[PDB]
């Protein structure tokens, strides 16, 4: 990424309640409510898997 | 339980990638674009110095409904990639927002 | 001696799971909403992330919860404490918490042995383990965690002498001046003996001094949401577990982790209270002695 100027692949994993099933490093969220979001998503550290969660406000 | 991936628009596709450049460009990332469908958008660090980056995918999830993906790239460390990934992702997601 | 030995040769990496939730509020969340997130996570605690800061600051615990409530307390405004919304960040910084106390942290390279000096020399009970190239808490290390899965070597390896002698002979746990409470006991007390002491929780004892119960910080917050109350009253709003000195570190040891509870009280034949032991006090003498 250096630059600052300017049929979408269709996507099959959509919504969540096994890793891959969560796709490892893809943002995931829930429905805002209440001037607060709450992100996750899954990262590999060597051979361990930890899905985080932040709760931020807006 | 109910855990939503991307963020899912209905706006047109390069109307909704214009969007996201401008943003990007309020937000003050640089990219990088692969194909109208995909773009690496990068952000510097100022307490850090460092950069973040991140990769932008478009998909058709109906006819008439998108969905826009996030995924993360690469004494305490100055430097938290996790946490600047959700800065970089949430920084956007509201710019967008409104 | 040998399990001193484990511990100094095994990484925090080891008893970190396969799969992990790590749950992070950022400190510009409302103390209120915070809790609920808790709650509704099934958590005890929260790593803090501070944005501006560009870092992680420190937990969320229940103590914190308490010195707020108090606060209040102090204030004459404990009936404004359920209703308030002023963020984590805003509070912390009441007490210059960040620059007073501030983040301890290990990686998850360090062996199991620096991690129970760390808790213990800090006198604190959680321990993020961060990775010091991402700068990603990987995970949080309990002294529960840290015991249990030092029993699972423990039993399938042949014990020292020692572990078969008594709390008594041992001399482990606490025997000096063990806070409680009595059945009677106004909630605002054990609140303030809670801010005032650093223990958990407290026995609940009778007019002959024999424990019928046992009341937590946890419980004191829990329950705002009127403070004169008495503490066997407070209680309905909702474990208790006992050893004798006669008993061997290796059966105390077994219950704890098994039991899944966090202390036992010692106890006399009639079940007076004579003690404490912990989690702190059965891993102090294992690992740092
Ligand atoms: N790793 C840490 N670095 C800095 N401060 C910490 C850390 N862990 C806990 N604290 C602080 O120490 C105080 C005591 O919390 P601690 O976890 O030790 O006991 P607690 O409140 O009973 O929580 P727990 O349920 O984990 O026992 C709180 O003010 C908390 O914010
Ligand atoms: N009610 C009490 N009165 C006096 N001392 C106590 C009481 N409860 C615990 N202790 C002692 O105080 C120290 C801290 O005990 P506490 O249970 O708060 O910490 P811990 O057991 O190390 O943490 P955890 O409960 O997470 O294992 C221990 O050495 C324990 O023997």
């Amino acid at each position: 990424m250096y630059h600052q100027e300017p049929a979408p692949p269709i996507l099959p994993l959509q919504v969540i309640l096994g890793i891959s099933h969560v796709m490892l490093n893809h943002l995931y969220a829930l429905s805002i409510k209440d001037g607060v979001m709450v992100l996750s998503a899954t990262h590999r550290y060597k051979k361990k898997y930890v899905t985080t969660l932040l709760y931020k406000p807006i | 339980a109910k855990w939503h991936l991307g963020i899912r628009s209905q706006s047109k596709p390069n109307d909704i990638m214009l969007e996201v450049y401008r943003a990007m460009k309020a937000l003050s990332y640089e990219w990088k674009i692969i194909n109208p469908y995909h773009v690496r958008v990068r952000r510097q660090n100022v307490k850090t110095g460092k950069f973040s980056k991140m990769s932008l995918q478009l998909y058709q999830v109906d006819a008439k409904s998108y969905l826009l993906d996030f995924k993360s790239l690469t004494l305490q460390p100055t430097g938290h990639h996790t946490m600047e990934f959700f800065e970089m992702c949430a920084a956007l997601i509201i710019q967008l927002a409104r | 001696s040998v399990y001193t030995t484990f511990m100094k040769s095994h990484r925090c990496y080891d008893l970190i799971p396969t799969s992990s939730k790590l749950v992070v509020f950022d400190t510009s969340l409302q103390v209120k909403k915070a809790f609920f997130a808790l709650v509704t996570n099934g958590v005890r605690a929260a790593p803090l992330w501070d944005s501006k800061k560009q870092s992680f600051v420190g937990m969320l615990t229940i103590t914190d919860f308490i010195n707020i409530l108090h606060r209040y307390y102090k204030s004459a405004l404990v009936q404004i404490y359920e209703l308030e919304e002023h963020k984590i960040e805003t509070w912390r910084e009441v007490y210059l918490q960040d620059s007073f106390k501030p983040l301890v942290c290990i990686s998850p390279n360090a062996s199991l042995f620096d991690a129970v000096s760390s808790l213990i020399r800090n006198k604190i009970h959680r321990l993020p383990v961060i990775d010091p190239e991402s700068g990603n808490t990987l995970y949080i290390l309990t002294h529960k965690r840290i015991l249990k899965f030092l029993k699972l070597f423990i039993t399938e390896f042949p014990k020292p002498e020692f572990m078969s002698k008594s709390l008594e002979e041992l001399q482990i746990g606490t025997y000096a001046n063990i806070a409680m409470v009595r059945t009677t006991t106004p909630v605002y007390v054990a609140l303030g003996i809670f801010v005032q002491h650093r223990v958990s929780a407290l026995p609940v004892v009778d007019e002959k001094g024999r424990v019928v119960d046992i009341y937590s910080k946890f419980d004191v917050i829990n329950l705002a949401a009127n403070l004169d109350v008495s503490v066997t009253k407070a209680l309905q709003h909702r474990g208790v577990l006992k050893c004798y000195l006669h008993e061997t570190l290796e059966a105390i040891i077994n219950r704890l982790v098994e039991a899944e509870v966090h202390r036992l009280v010692v106890v006399d034949e009639h079940d007076v209270v004579k003690g404490i032991v912990s989690l702190s006090d059965i891993l102090q003498a294992l690992v740092l002695t």
